[PDB]
RNA sequence: UGGUAGGAGU
C-alpha cells in the first residue's frame, strides 16, 4: 500500500485553497475525501464572537440613537465576524469610533494576538457625527454551533449565537494519477472554502489526526 | 380515578408515590351533579339497594 | 423560456442536478431535481402546541 | 342544562377530561420500531411526576415530598436517571382527534426524545390516519396495574395486525418504502454486472455495495429456500434462479418459511400486501412483526439511495 | 422489553382473563413480599409476570392453590 | 425577497399601512434607525411656512397576533427620493416588495423516510444562520385590585421568598427593563393583605423591553 | 476543546464462530457514521486474502457443458470451488490439484494437501459424483490479491474473493449521555469466511486505515 | 373567573 502524501496546497484566494495528495490506492481515494470532509464540515476549532457589551443600550431589541442599523442587526453583522487569536483562547475586543462615516471591523483596536482577516466587513453606520458608538466585543475558541439559549449577569451584556466553524464549503474529487509505470494510483484534491481563520494545510492535518485519534478506539496500538 | 372522583383521586395519588397501583373506584361528582339536577325538576332519582 | 434561462447560465437545461449522499459519500442515481424555492413558516409553532 | 350537546349527559358523564394526559405535533421517526413511539423528555417529565416522586422517596435523595417536587422543578441529573427507570416499560395510549376505528387509540412503548414531537411509527400512521402536516395526537398514560397489563395485552400496535371491519391487514408500506422496494426489485435490459453467476445473497450485496453490479442486473443466485413441507418441520431446497441483484439482496430479510416465488415479481405496493399477509398466515406474528419492520427499514434506505426525483421532463 | 403475548396467550386462550390473572400475580410481586419466580433483569412487575406465564408455571389454579397453602400457613401460626 | 413572484408584490407592499411612503419628494436630510427626515424639493415645498417632513417610525411594538412590528430605513444618508416612494420597510417587506418567507435550496428525493408523508428535512445551516427565527411580543398586565382587609399594593417585599426574586426586580417592585426573566420569575410585587404576585407563565423566557404603568387620577405614585 | 469522546468496545458479541456484532460507546455526533462507512469501504474494497482465480479440468473444455456421472452442473462446480476459503503461508501463486472416483460427495479435504495451503472447512462439498466407475480430474490455481475481482475484467475463469468478508452492515442510533444528549452509537455487524476472525478482520481494516494516515499526523 | 360569539388547524 503506498502512503498519501500532501504535495501542493496551492490557494486560489485568501478564502478559497486546494489541497492535493498525490499517491492512492484504488478505492482510498473516496474513503479519504469523504472522511476528510465530514471531519472538516463537522468540527474545526474556530474563534467566533460570543459576547457584546455596548453603553448605550440595555437589551438587544432597543435602537442607539444616531446609528443607521438596529441592534439586532448590528449583533448579526457581528455574528459574522471572522477573527484568528494565535495565542489565547479568550479575549475582548474594543471599538471606538465617531463620527459620520460607515463603521467597519477594521476600526476595532486591535493587540498583537488578534488579528482581522478581511477589514473590509462593516458592523453599523453612524449617520449624525455627533453621535458616538461603543462596545467591547468577547471571543472565545470552540468547535461545533454553540446557540445563545443552552449557555449554562449584568443587564447590560448582550449574548449573541456562537457559531466557530472555520470552514463552510468542502468539496473533493479523485483524479488518475500517473507515478513511474504503475497504474490505479489515485491523485485526491480537495477544494476548500474558509473565513480566513485556519489554514488550510494545518486544517487537513488537524483532521485527519483527529480521525486517526478516533480510530483507536476499535483496535490495539497500530 | 382521572377525573371526578375526588377521593378517588387523592387515595390514587397517595398509592402511587407508594409503589402501589391499586385502585379505588367510587363514583363521578358528575353523575352526582346530575342527580341533584333531575332531582330539582321534581323527579325522583334514587340508587335503590 | 426557463431552459433558456437555465442556458443563460451555466446550468444543465433539464433543471436536474447528480447529487452524491452527504455520508455514504456515494453519488445518487436517477439525477435528482435541485433549486430555490420559496419557504413559508407558518404559525403553527410546536411550543405553543 | 340537562339534555343536547352542552349537556351534563354528553359533555360530562361520557365526555370526563382525563389528567395525566398531553397534547403535541407529531412528526415521523424511521428509528423506531412497531410497537416504541417518540415521547419529548418534557412532556415525559410532567406525566410521569407522581412516580418520579415515589421513585426519589424509596432510594431517598428527597426526604419528603416537597423536597422531591422542588428537585424535579429544578431538573436536576439525577432526576433524568430516575425518569428512564420509569418509563422503561410502561405503555402511553395515543390517539387521533377524530377516533373513527377501534384502532384510533393505540398502546406504544415510549423512548425519551428532545424536542417538542411526538415521533410515531411510519407504518402505524395508516390506521390512525396521520399525515404529518401538523396534525396533532393526544396522549394518555395508564396509571393502575391492571390498566398496564391490558394496554400491553389488547391495545399494543403489534397486536393490532389486522382490522376488525375485515380480514385485510392494517399495516401496510405506503409511500416511500413501496417505492424503494419497487426501485429495488425490477430488471434492466443491460446493466452493470449482467450474466453474473453469484454464490448467495451476501455476494449479490457485496456486488452491489462496491459498484460492480448494479441493482437492476439479472444474474444467476444460488437461493436456500425452506418450506415447512412436515407439520412444524423446515426442509432446505437449494437451486439456482433467474433474479436480479435487488430480489436476491431483498431476499435476506425475507423469514425462513416464506417461498422465493414472492420476491422475484416486482414487488407493487399489492404486491407487499400479499407477501405480509402470506407471512402473517404461514409464520404467526412475531415474524411478521419482524418482517415489516424489516421491510420498511430496507424499503426506506433504498427509496434515498434510489434518488428518485420529479422534475418537468 | 416484551414485544407480542401471543405465546402467552397460548397459556389462557381466552387472553381476557390473561389480563386479570397477570394483572393478580403482578399485584402479588409489587405489593407484598412476593419475589419473583423467573429470575428477574431490571424488569417492571408487568413484564415479569407476563414471562412467567409464558413459560407455563403459572395459571389461575396455580394461584388459587398457592393462596390456599399461604391460608394453611396463617391459620396454623395462630395455633 | 422572492426570487420568483408574480410581480405585484410591490403593490401590495406599498398600499398596506406597513410601509412608510414619501408623501412628499426631495432629499434625505437625516436617516436614523428610529426616525427619517426628509428635506422637500422647492416645487413642491409648499410657499407658506415651508418646512421639512419628519417619519416617525415604529419600532418594536406586539402586534395583534403577538408578533413583533418594526420600520427598518430602506434609505441612506443624501440619497435623494421622489413621491410615493417606499423609505422604511415594515414588517415582512424588503425593499417595498412583500417578503412573506425565505428562498432556499430544495431538492426533491426520499431520505431515509425522514421526509414520509408532508415531514420536511432542514439542514442544520438553516438554523445556524437564524433565517428562520421569529420574534415574539408577549403582553403580561398587573393589576392592583381594591380587595376587602385593606387595597392590595405593588410593592417590592414579598413575604417568604427568597431574596433571588428580588433581586431582579428594582426597590420599587418592578421588573428592571432589559432583565432576561424567565417562567415563574416575579415581574410585579402584588402583595394581599392577609402573596398573589404576578410572574412570567412557564415555557417563557425572554427579555422584558418595556414596561407602561398606568395610575389611578388622586391616589400616589412609587419611585418607578 | 481538541477533546473527543472514545468509546471501548462497549460489547463485542459472538454470534458464532465466523459472525459477530460490534457495539461502541457514545460517539461524537456524525463521527458513527464515518466510521462505519471507512471500515465498510475498506473490508470490502482493500482486504489481503487468497482465493482461486482459474481452474482448468481435462474432463471438459467448454464454460457450458455437461461431465458424465456428475449431478452437479459445470457452472455449480465454479460456484463450490469459489466459495471455497484458503490461505497460504508466504507463496503467492500454488496449484492445486484434486482426482477421485466413486460415489460419494467430493469434500473438500478431498483435495491434496499440497504443503502450506490450509483449508478452513473440510467438510465444504465441491461436486457429487453419481457413478462409482464415474472420475473427476481438476486442478485449481489460487493467489494472493485485494477486494472483489470479476471475471469480466479477467481454461475456466471464476470470478476471485479474496476478501475474507463476506457481509458488512453498520447501523447507527441515538445514545444519551448527561452532559450531550445528542449522541452516536456504531453497530457493526460481522460474516467472514472463516480463515480470518471477525475482530481479527476489524483489526487489520483499522490497522491499514490508520497506517494510510501515518504522513499526515506530524509532530502530534 | 365563567357563558357567548369571532377566526383558524386537523
Ligand atoms: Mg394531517
Amino acid at each position: 500500500f503506498l502512503k498519501p502524501r500532501l504535495v501542493d496546497i496551492e490557494q486560489v484566494s485568501s478564502t478559497h485553497a486546494k489541497v492535493t495528495l498525490e499517491p492512492l490506492e484504488r478505492g482510498f481515494g473516496h474513503t479519504l475525501g469523504n472522511a476528510l470532509r465530514r471531519i472538516l464540515l463537522s468540527s474545526m476549532p474556530g474563534c467566533a464572537v460570543t459576547e457584546v457589551e455596548i453603553d448605550g443600550v440595555l437589551h438587544e431589541y432597543s435602537t442607539k440613537e444616531g446609528v443607521q442599523e438596529d441592534i439586532l442587526e448590528i449583533l448579526l453583522n457581528l455574528k459574522g465576524l471572522a477573527v484568528r487569536v494565535q495565542g489565547k483562547d479568550e479575549v475582548i475586543l474594543t471599538l471606538n469610533k465617531s463620527g459620520i462615516g460607515p463603521v467597519t471591523a477594521a476600526d476595532i483596536t486591535h493587540d498583537g494576538d488578534v488579528e482581522i482577516v478581511k477589514p473590509q466587513h462593516v458592523i453599523c453606520h453612524l449617520t449624525d457625527e455627533n453621535a458616538s458608538i461603543s462596545m467591547r466585543i468577547k471571543v472565545q475558541r470552540g468547535r461545533g454551533y454553540v446557540p445563545a439559549s443552552t449557555r449554562i449577569r449584568p443587564i447590560g451584556r448582550l449574548l449573541v449565537d456562537a457559531c466557530y466553524s472555520p470552514v463552510e464549503r468542502i468539496a473533493y474529487n479523485v483524479e488518475a494519477a500517473r507515478v513511474e509505470q504503475r497504474t490505479d494510483l489515485d491523485k485526491l484534491v480537495i477544494e476548500m472554502e474558509t473565513n480566513g481563520t485556519i489554514d488550510p494545510e494545518e486544517a487537513i492535518r488537524r483532521a485527519a489526526t483527529i480521525l486517526a485519534e478516533q480510530l483507536e478506539a476499535f483496535v490495539d496500538l497500530e | 380515578v382521572k377525573s371526578d372522583d375526588v377521593n378517588g383521586r387523592t387515595k390514587m395519588y397517595k398509592n402511587i408515590v407508594d409503589g402501589n397501583h391499586q385502585m379505588e373506584p367510587g363514583m363521578p361528582e358528575s353523575f352526582n351533579v346530575l342527580l341533584k339536577e333531575i332531582r330539582s325538576l321534581g323527579i325522583n332519582i334514587e340508587l335503590e339497594d | 423560456e426557463i431552459k433558456e434561462l437555465l442556458k443563460l447560465g451555466d446550468l444543465p437545461t433539464s433543471g436536474q442536478i447528480r447529487l452524491y449522499d452527504g455520508r455514504t459519500g456515494e453519488q445518487f442515481e436517477r439525477p435528482v431535481t435541485v433549486g430555490y424555492m420559496y419557504m413559508l413558516k407558518l404559525n403553527h409553532l410546536v411550543d405553543d402546541k | 342544562m340537562i339534555k343536547g350537546k352542552q349537556g351534563r349527559f354528553r359533555q360530562n358523564l361520557l365526555g370526563k377530561r382525563v389528567d395525566y394526559s398531553g397534547r403535541s405535533v407529531i412528526t415521523v421517526g424511521p428509528y423506531l420500531r412497531l410497537h416504541q413511539c417518540g415521547l419529548p423528555k418534557k412532556m415525559a417529565l410532567e406525566l410521569f411526576k407522581p412516580f418520579i416522586y415515589g421513585k426519589l422517596e424509596l432510594r431517598g435523595l428527597a426526604t419528603t415530598i416537597k423536597a422531591a417536587k422542588k428537585m424535579v422543578e429544578r431538573e436536576e441529573a439525577v432526576v433524568w436517571d430516575i425518569l428512564d427507570e420509569v418509563i422503561r416499560e410502561h405503555p402511553v395510549l395515543l390517539n387521533r382527534a377524530p377516533t373513527l376505528h377501534r384502532l384510533g387509540i393505540q398502546a406504544f412503548e415510549p423512548v425519551l426524545i428532545e424536542g417538542k414531537a411526538i415521533q410515531l411509527h411510519p407504518l402505524v400512521c395508516a390506521a390512525y390516519n396521520a399525515d404529518f402536516d401538523g396534525d396533532q395526537m393526544a396522549v394518555h398514560v395508564p396509571l393502575t396495574l391492571e390498566a398496564q397489563l391490558e394496554a400491553r395485552a389488547l391495545m399494543m400496535s403489534t397486536n393490532n395486525i389486522l382490522s376488525p371491519a375485515n380480514g385485510e391487514p392494517i399495516i401496510v408500506p405506503s409511500q416511500d418504502v413501496v417505492l424503494g422496494l419497487y426501485y429495488m426489485t425490477r430488471d434492466c435490459v443491460n446493466a452493470k454486472g449482467e450474466g453474473m453467476v453469484l454464490t448467495g445473497p451476501k455476494e449479490a450485496e457485496r456486488l452491489y455495495r462496491s459498484g460492480l453490479a448494479s441493482l437492476h442486473a439479472r444474474v444467476k443466485v444460488r437461493i436456500t429456500e425452506y418450506e415447512k413441507d412436515a407439520n412444524g418441520e423446515l426442509v432446505a431446497k437449494t437451486s439456482l434462479k433467474d433474479t436480479t441483484v435487488g430480489r436476491a439482496i431483498l431476499w435476506m430479510i425475507v423469514p425462513k418459511g416464506l417461498p422465493y416465488s414472492i420476491v422475484n415479481q416486482a414487488l407493487g405496493k399489492k404486491a407487499i400486501s400479499k407477501m405480509l399477509n402470506t407471512c402473517y398466515r404461514i409464520l404467526g406474528l412475531k415474524p411478521t412483526v419482524i418482517f415489516a419492520d424489516q421491510i420498511m427499514y430496507t424499503g426506506f434506505a433504498y427509496a434515498a439511495r434510489s434518488g428518485a426525483s420529479v422534475g418537468i421532463d | 422489553a416484551r414485544v407480542t403475548v401471543q405465546d402467552a396467550v397460548e397459556k389462557i386462550g381466552n387472553r381476557f382473563d390473561l389480563v386479570l390473572v397477570a394483572a393478580r400475580r403482578a399485584r402479588q410481586m409489587q405489593v407484598g413480599g412476593k419475589d419473583p419466580l423467573v429470575p428477574e433483569e431490571n424488569d417492571k412487575t408487568t413484564v415479569i409476570a407476563l414471562r412467567e406465564i409464558e413459560e407455563g408455571l403459572i395459571n389461575n389454579q396455580i394461584l388459587d392453590v398457592r393462596e390456599r397453602q399461604e391460608q394453611q400457613e396463617q391459620e396454623a401460626a395462630e395455633l | 425577497k422572492p426570487l420568483v413572484g408574480t410581480g405585484m408584490e410591490r403593490a401590495v407592499a406599498v398600499d398596506s399601512g406597513v410601509t412608510a411612503v414619501a408623501k412628499r419628494g426631495g432629499v434625505v436630510q437625516y436617516v436614523d434607525a428610529s426616525r427619517i427626515v426628509i428635506k422637500v424639493n422647492e416645487d413642491e415645498m409648499y410657499p407658506g411656512e415651508a418646512g421639512i417632513d419628519i417619519y416617525n417610525l415604529t419600532k418594536y411594538t406586539r402586534s395583534n397576533q403577538n408578533t413583533c412590528i418594526n420600520q427598518m430605513p430602506c434609505v441612506s444618508l443624501g440619497e435623494p427620493v421622489e413621491r410615493g416612494d417606499v423609505l422604511a420597510d415594515g414588517p415582512s417587506t424588503d425593499l417595498g416588495e412583500l417578503a412573506l418567507g425565505q428562498n432556499m435550496r430544495v431538492a426533491f428525493m426520499p431520505w431515509n423516510g425522514y421526509n414520509f408523508e408532508d415531514s420536511i428535512l432542514v439542514s442544520e445551516r438553516v438554523v445556524q444562520e437564524d433565517r428562520f427565527t421569529t420574534i415574539h411580543i408577549q403582553e403580561l398586565a398587573c393589576v392592583s385590585r381594591d380587595t376587602k382587609l385593606g387595597p392590595e399594593e405593588i410593592t417590592a417585599d414579598i413575604p417568604n421568598v427568597g431574596e433571588a426574586a428580588l433581586s431582579k426586580l428594582d426597590e420599587s417592585g418592578i421588573v428592571y427593563i432589559g432583565a432576561e426573566v424567565t417562567g415563574g420569575d416575579i415581574l410585579v410585587g402584588k402583595v394581599t393583605p392577609k402573596d398573589s404576585s404576578l410572574r412570567v407563565p412557564n415555557g417563557v423566557s425572554g427579555t422584558v423591553i418595556d414596561v407602561q404603568v398606568f395610575t389611578r387620577d388622586g391616589v400616589e405614585k412609587d419611585k418607578r
